[PDB]
RNA sequence: AUUGACAGAUUGAUAGCUCUUUCUCGAUUCCGUGGGUGGUGGUGCAUGGCCGUUCUUAGUUGGUGGAGCGAUUUGUCUGGUUAAUUCCGAUAACGAACGAGACUCUGGCAUGCUAACUAGUUACGCGACCCCCGAGCGGUCGGCGUCCCCCAACUUCUUAGAGGGACAAGUGGCGUUCAGCCACCCGAGAUUGAGCAAUAACAGGUCUGUGAUGCCCUUAGAUGUCCGGGGCUGCACGCGCGCUACACUGACUGGCUCAGCGUGUGCCUACCCUGCGCCGGCAGGCGCGGGUAACCCGUUGAACCCCAUUCGUGAUGGGGAUCGGGGAUUGCAAUUAUUCCCCAUGAACGAGGAAUUCCCAGUAAGUGCGGGUCAUAAGCUUGCGUUGAUUAAGUCCCUGCCCUUUGUAC
């Protein structure tokens, strides 16, 4: 939930 | 050819060997019982350090003229490690190479300058150039 | 003084004008002192005193001026006749922020109202002509604890390089 | 300079010395081709890098870093 | 008397080195021999010639 | 009325401060009564001055209009965007203003200008040499001079004055075709770092920064001033920032090649930077000089770094804590070792559980070296360098700030 990947 | 187009390490080694072969450089009484630098923890590892350092010193004097005791001590400074405390810088020693520059004076390759310091004589410059040519010839063949 | 370096000369000189500027602030409290400009010449330097009550500065045929040249000569290591002093008047008194302060100080010494004198010294500035002003008084007055209040109107910018030279503060 | 800095200073020196000579005295068609080859290989042969040392700022040993602090 | 009063050698003394306005013996500055406390120069810096351009 | 003193005893005092002895200056003192003094004593919960944090984010105030009986509010907003109520748009707001911004400080550039012996470059007439026929427009010199000179000019490199260049300008894409965001070419650089930084809230800290200060407090057995010694470092234990290393990319020995900011002989203040030469194993000492400074240190020949030898996984020359002896250093003085130089004893230290901090480009980090401190000095601090990479161009998952909707006797 840390914006690591890019439902 | 000049001394620039030859390897500095091999030129110093060749000049040190030439000084050993001649055996006319003045040798102080304290031969192998003193340290070359203040920062060192041990005596010099190999003998003929007097000849090798005199070989390098003559090369530094060739590049830059008018160099005295204060100039030389800046050049040969060493990384002084004081153990627990942060390490600092230590200048080169004084007395030992004063015997070296008296040795060069005895061999007639240095001359006192007009304002101070020692400057290369024709005899010293000629010797440094021919050994440089021999070094280049040896490297080529 | 034939062997003096520039860096220490200007360092002693900057504190030289500062020493006189502070001393004349302490001295001419009732003369409306604002500041001093120093002209330096090899022959004979001159120093000007900026104040509003120039008549009181003279006193009696320059009694205060003549006594001031003597103490400056005796103290600051200057020979006889090497330093001369003059008195000038502030061109725009209202825009000299020091002036409105030394009027307020003597109003506080008299015992005038805190708000009325702040608005009075305020109202004196736009009639002279100014873009903005802000006077703040903080501290204790006939009571406990210390209160700070401000009195500002007009365009009054605090932030930026222009505030360095467009703003005079005391 | 330094050691890597001085080597690159000398390397860029001879490259733009050849470019300047090939600009002023010989055909400019070859001046364009040698410049194009130099740019194709590495642009740093001609450009001076803008990046310089960044002044330290108080509160930490490095310019950007901070001196490690604890609440207790 | 004269051999005891102020008989302590005044030279080479830090406290005896005191600012010419504040007479304080902590945090003296002697760059160009300025004889000026750090905070006292803080307030007169714009007067002496020092301005925080950087 | 006083002040000072030799002599013998105490006291550490060659301190008439005291005890016996007497001498010397003379209205300047002394004794009581009022009354200022001084304080690095206390109060920062009296404070004035400042700095810091909420905050270095994006947030705050009139005139005229609109909503209200009114205190007041809209102006400052569903939405999109930016680091940013900045900007764009629906819109009762329009003009504005404060704060970002903008401005100011240092480095990024023309073969642009002005002109700089307190600097260099190219040559000029030399000398020292190197090969070699006398060779060659040969190759180096920071060795000579081109301010009493005709024995030449110029500023590219060393810096000091002024001007544009980088403004999302040009192409493409996303975007309510608007603000704005990204790829790209030419470009010294397509986000280069810093100072100031709106009102106000801190019972924020400083009375030990001033002859800035209120009040109280010891004032002649002073909490003043004067001297001396002792500790501010003590030591069982816990806490912060930090340095040294736990090794082989290592360390030792010898050689080789590069640095800039910058202080450098002082009113009271004696105390500066150092060069050259000699003596000494080393800190160090002696004689001779330059610099009040682009002129001397200094072409600041600094350190891992580049090369060659040794040790080779052994708490192993490395890690070097603690102790002894010898000597110079600085001042009056070094013991309760300022520090430094040589021989010495030579413990832990196999990268350390939780649990946190700082860091995105010349960054971190290594590694030094200046200035602040100083009689002598740094393991502190601010800066200047040389070497010098990956990680991400994202969110609020954990800890906190901002905005609105806003319960709320606060
Ligand atoms: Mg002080
Ligand atoms: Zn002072």
């Amino acid at each position: 939930s840390q914006g690591q990947c890019t439902l | 050819v000049t001394v620039k187009d030859v390897n500095q390490q091999e030129f110093v080694r060749a000049l040190a060997a030439f000084l050993k072969k001649s055996g006319k450089l003045k040798v102080p009484e304290w031969v192998d019982t003193v340290k070359l630098a203040k920062h060192k923890e041990l005596a010099p590892y190999d003998e003929n350090w007097f000849y090798t350092r005199a070989a390098s010193t003559a090369r530094h004097l060739y590049l830059r003229g008018g160099a005295g005791v204060g100039s030389m001590t800046k050049i040969y400074g060493g990384r002084q490690r004081n153990g627990v405390r942060p390490s600092h810088f230590s200048r080169g020693s004084k007395s030992v190479a004063r015997r070296v520059l008296q040795a060069l004076e005895g061999l007639k390759m240095v001359e006192k300058d007009q304002d101070g310091g020692r400057k290369l004589t024709p005899q010293g410059q000629r010797d440094l150039d021919r050994i440089a040519g021999q070094v280049a010839a040896a490297n080529k063949k | 003084a034939v062997q003096i370096s520039k860096k220490r000369k200007f360092v002693a000189d900057g504190i030289f004008k500062a020493e006189l500027n502070e001393f004349l602030t302490r001295e001419l409290a009732e003369d409306g002192y604002s500041g001093v400009e120093v002209r330096v010449t090899p022959t004979r330097t001159e120093i000007i005193i900026l104040a509003t009550r120039t008549q009181n500065v003279l006193g009696e045929k320059g009694r205060r001026i003549r006594e001031l040249t003597a103490v400056v000569q005796k103290r600051f290591g200057f020979p006889e006749g090497s330093v001369e002093l003059y008195a000038e008047k502030v061109a725009t008194r209202g825009l000299c922020a020091i002036a409105q302060a030394e009027s307020l100080r003597y109003k506080l010494l008299g015992g005038l109202a805190v708000r009325r004198a702040c608005y009075g010294v305020l109202r004196f500035i736009m009639e002279s002509g100014a873009k903005g002003c802000e006077v703040v008084v903080s501290g204790k007055l006939r009571g406990q604890r210390a209160k700070s209040m401000k009195f500002v109107d007009g365009l009054m910018i605090h932030s930026g390089d222009p505030v360095n030279y467009y703003v005079d503060t005391a | 300079g330094g050691h890597v800095a001085q080597i690159y200073a000398i390397r860029q020196s001879i490259s733009k010395a050849l470019v300047a000579y090939y600009q002023k005295y010989v055909d400019e068609a070859s001046k364009k081709e040698i410049k194009d080859i130099l740019i194709q290989y590495d642009r740093t042969l001609l450009v001076a890098d803008p990046r310089r040392c960044e002044s330290k700022k108080f509160g930490g040993p490095g310019a950007r870093a901070r001196y490690q602090k604890s609440y207790r | 008397h004269q051999q005891l009063y102020w008989s302590h050698p005044r030279k080479f003394g830090q406290g005896s080195r005191s600012c010419r306005v504040c007479s304080n013996r902590h945090g003296l500055i002697r760059k160009y021999g300025l004889n000026m406390c750090r905070q006292c120069f803080r307030q007169y810096a714009k007067d002496i010639g020092f301005i925080k351009l950087d």
